[PDB]
């Protein structure tokens, strides 16, 4: 039981950083979503002007 | 879609698991036990406790008091022989 105690020693201190930095890396990419809008409109413009 | 959280749910976990019963059992088993044969009171005298200390502990444990008690009956009725026959 000492071993199963000692595995969880510094873990909460690390998962209060895991939590924050992981959810930041999740949710700082709707930036890239609104980048994708600017990408795909220019792609449509390039497609139709290639047709021209 | 979100952060799942089972790293820190040991709060209300540490009642339900099976060696928790053994842990809370032997933390109670270990506190009031005398350390090293202490408080032994290895000598006591009540005009016959020395007889038990010399004869009836775990160390000596030999059948000789039986022998003594055998001689006691040899001491008893033979005198009653001198009272009777």
């Amino acid at each position: 039981r000492i071993d199963s105690v000692s595995q969880l020693q510094n873990v909460a201190e690390t998962t209060k950083v895991l939590f924050d930095v992981s959810k930041e890396t999740v949710e700082l990419e709707s930036e890239a979503f609104e980048l994708k809008q600017k990408v795909e409109l220019a792609h449509e413009a390039k497609a139709v002007l290639d047709s021209w | 879609v979100s952060t799942l959280i089972p790293p820190k749910v040991v709060s209300s976990k540490n009642i339900g698991s099976a060696p928790n019963a053994k842990r809370i059992a032997n933390v109670v088993h270990f506190y009031k036990s005398l350390p090293q044969g202490p408080a032994p009171a290895i000598k006591a005298n009540t005009r016959l406790a020395r007889y038990k200390a010399k004869y009836f502990d775990g160390d000596n444990a030999s059948g000789k008091p039986l022998w003594h008690f055998a001689l006691g009956i040899i001491a008893f009725g033979y005198s009653m022989e001198y009272y009777f026959h």
